């Protein structure tokens, strides 16, 4: 086509979606990771994770307001990944990289799994 | 704005 | 912080939100612009438009599944802006620029209003 | 991935 494109649009949209999350505006699901609860927007989770895409495209699960993750999932790892979904920034540290990578494999977030593998390989 |  | 950032994340999120819109997945509002109907995600509309942000933060309007726009709004202008919200690309043409600018002023999409003003000024 |  003959369209023009606003370079910062996608980043500005994501920043606003994170502001809605902060302010608990139109959040429509609670993700439970053992004793912790995380509120989020189903559409953002589906856009970022192959696991959430499969969950919320299921005719029965799409209607659930609470999703319980596998008890082996670390809440801090999930929190770091949820922040990445809404900001593009990943708080990867020596002390959390194994939990983050395991969580990203479970959530099916291939780009995160890729950078974790690379950072682990560099330390070996 | 740019030409994509 | 000491975060790393995935450059293409925001663009990939927006591309996936547009794929959900295409496939009518988790759309939760119908915007009526005279005889036409447009299905969308309330969160994407709020992230892009000052008018939708004000509508869906209102304690009564946040619960509506149908929103009727002012009868003076042109459906093609709205369609072009809805596509911009989900893609960052604006299909601006000599034949639609006045309707697009009027619609962007009503929707409170300041960056679009800015490029329309500039393209109009260049033709004068 | 970059240093933001
Ligand atoms: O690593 C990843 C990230 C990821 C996100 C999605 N999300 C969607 N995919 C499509 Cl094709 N349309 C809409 C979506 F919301 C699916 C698979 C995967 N795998
Ligand atoms: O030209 C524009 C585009 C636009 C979008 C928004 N959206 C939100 N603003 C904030 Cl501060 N937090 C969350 C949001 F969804 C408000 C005003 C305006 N004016
Ligand atoms: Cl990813
Ligand atoms: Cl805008």
């Amino acid at each position: 086509d003959s369209c023009i494109q606003f370079t910062r649009h996608a980043s500005d949209v994501l920043l606003n979606l994170n502001r809605l999350r902060s302010r608990d505006i139109l959040t429509d699901v609670v993700i439970v990771v053992s004793r912790e609860q995380f509120r989020a927007h189903k559409t953002v989770l589906m856009a970022c994770s192959g696991l959430f895409y499969s969950i919320f495209t299921d005719q029965l699960k799409c209607n659930l307001s609470v999703i319980n993750l596998d008890p082996e999932i670390n809440p801090e790892g999930f929190c770091i990944l949820l922040d990445f979904m809404y900001t593009s920034r990943l708080n990867l540290r020596e002390g959390n990289i194994m939990a983050v990578m395991a969580t990203a494999m479970y959530l099916q977030m291939e780009h995160v799994v890729d950078t974790c593998r690379k950072f682990i390989k560099a330390s070996e | 704005w740019v030409i994509p």
